[PDB]
């Protein structure tokens, strides 16, 4: 038993995307179906749901009038159109016979534009270890790769979830390392942000 | 609307501890036919959801005989009899007795012995500060419990506004949190001080810990 | 026992 959502991207508030489930493994037109959305770093909700045959259908309240939940049985396909699309409704979106979930697909609805990231280092203003880091802000869409001397430096890595501001993400990246290792030897954090298609090297230089 | 209500929202096992999860309905969720569309969900960290439990106390093929289900019409209960590493993340209730809900989730961590974080203060780089603004940076890394509180001290006041806080998911190898906590002000406010001061208060000690650096 | 496909929360 197989489920693939496709479909999802980015889209401005009041656009269309239509989701797509491609199925296998198992009889398509003996299943009931559902689409469950999860925004990021909450919990689920259901989204809208198909009986085997169609005929019968659900959608949450505040999807109604925008979404249209249909399936083709003959190509094994469940589909999700969504219209009029809302903040809200930015979410990762699961096709689902709820013993099977599919990966997801990520949906981001938002006013905001792709924006490559700006890479601020962060050094001590002040026989131990020492703490750096990379302040990754201003970017979007989520998400920003970042590394420490390509893969070198992978033990006393940080990298917290970014947090939105006016529309834009700001994340920052740390690496602990020997005092003898820093400023004698070159430390650089790597950061990638495939939207923009940007690749940003920044050297810890100290104060 | 039917609410699901997981009252511990966090939970603490060690491997081996035999845990139960409670899920509370608003409204009964035996159905006409007689059954109970109650179901258990597991999320690990990302990964999509998985399902456990499917009709209070029915378990799902493939899932290990550890994890039961029990419940009445308006309590129900998973049961996870010996955790496993594979079992930390998020457990949600669910049901389609009525229109389709969710329980907010209720996060299995895993208990280690306490850990104290390590405090470190960064001012904002010389590049920032040639744009508007100014961003100052403290960080709280490797400590347990979840539980930790952060003030930050412009010239010895709290500064409670421009602050935004971050804590990383459990370490799998070393079962720490980690935090970043970032206070945003403007050049001309940054330059306006010369005191700035990261306060952290973690259970590990009864006095807080103090990161500061001038200008 | 997955899903109450015959509930009656559903639209037509």
């Amino acid at each position: 038993v197989k489920l693939q959502e496709s479909g999802g991207g980015l889209v401005q508030p009041g656009r269309s995307l239509k989701l797509s489930c491609a199925a296998s493994g198992f009889t398509f037109s003996d299943s009931y179906l559902a689409w469950v959305r999860q925004a990021p770093t909450k919990g689920l909700e259901w989204v809208a749901s198909i009986t085997n045959s169609g005929g019968r259908f659900y959608y949450r309240d505040s999807v109604k009038g925008r979404f249209t939940i249909s399936r083709d049985n003959a190509k094994s396909t469940l589909y999700l159109q969504m219209d009029s699309l809302r903040s809200e409704d930015t979410a990762t979106y699961y096709c689902t016979r709820m013993d099977y979930w599919g990966q997801g697909t990520t949906v981001t609805v938002s006013s905001a534009e792709t924006t490559a990231p700006s890479v601020y280092p962060l050094a001590p203003g002040t026989n131990s270890m020492v703490t750096l880091g990379c302040l990754v802000k201003g970017y979007f869409p989520e998400p920003v790769t970042v590394t420490w001397n390509s893969g070198a430096l992978s033990s006393g890595v940080h990298t917290f979830p970014a947090v939105l501001q006016s529309g834009l993400y700001t994340l920052t990246s740390s690496v602990t390392v020997p005092s003898s290792t820093w400023p004698s030897q070159t430390v650089t954090c790597n950061v990638a942000h495939p939207a923009s298609s940007t690749k940003v090297d920044k050297k810890i230089v100290p104060r | 609307d039917i609410v699901l209500t997981q009252t511990t929202p966090t939970l603490s096992a060690t491997i081996g501890q035999s845990v139960s999860i409670s899920c509370r309905s608003s409204q009964s969720l035996l159905e006409s036919d007689g059954n109970t569309y109650l179901n258990w969900l597991l999320q690990r960290p990302g990964q999509s959801p998985q399902l456990l439990i499917y009709s209070v106390s029915n378990l799902e093929s493939g899932v290990p005989n550890r994890f039961s289900g029990s419940g009445s019409e308006t309590d129900f209960t998973l049961k996870i009899s010996g955790v496993e590493a594979e079992d930390l993340g998020v457990y949600y209730c669910m049901q389609t007795t009525h229109a389709p809900t969710f329980g907010a989730g209720t996060k299995l961590e895993l208990k280690r012995a306490d850990a104290a974080p390590t405090v470190s203060i960064f001012p904002p780089s010389t590049e920032q500060l040639a744009t508007g603004g100014a961003s100052v940076v403290c960080l709280m890394n490797n400590f347990y419990p979840r539980d930790i509180s952060v003030k930050w001290k412009i010239d010895g006041t709290e500064r409670r506004d421009g602050v935004l806080d971050s804590v990383t998911d459990q370490d799998s190898k070393d079962s720490t949190y980690s935090m970043s906590s970032t206070l945003s002000l403007t050049k001309a406010d940054y330059e306006s001080h010369n005191l700035y001061t990261c306060e952290v208060v973690h259970k590990t000690s009864s006095s807080p810990v103090v990161k500061s650096f001038n200008r | 026992q997955l899903i109450n496909t015959n509930g009656s929360w559903h639209v037509n």
